[PDB]
């Protein structure tokens, strides 16, 4: 039909969207994964030789 | 009627199958 002209375009664009959140999220959440494990490595390497 | 990111335009019929 002619709304299915739409069916090809709205949906691919969709998917640029989709894989554009996937390159800016999955990145993301490595920078709160990155931000955090290293983050909470420090005092704990304070307190391992602060034991000593 | 459909089927930046796409052409539109206009052109004489002399044209048209060429």
């Amino acid at each position: 039909s002619q709304k299915n002209g739409i069916a090809t375009l709205l949906q691919a664009e969709k998917e640029a969207h989709e894989i554009v959140s996937k390159a800016r999220k999955y990145r993301q959440d490595k920078l709160k994964q990155a931000k955090t494990d290293a983050a909470k490595e420090i005092d704990s390497y304070k307190i391992q030789k602060d034991k000593e | 009627e459909f089927f930046v990111n796409y052409v539109t335009g206009v052109i004489a019929r002399d044209k048209v199958a060429t």
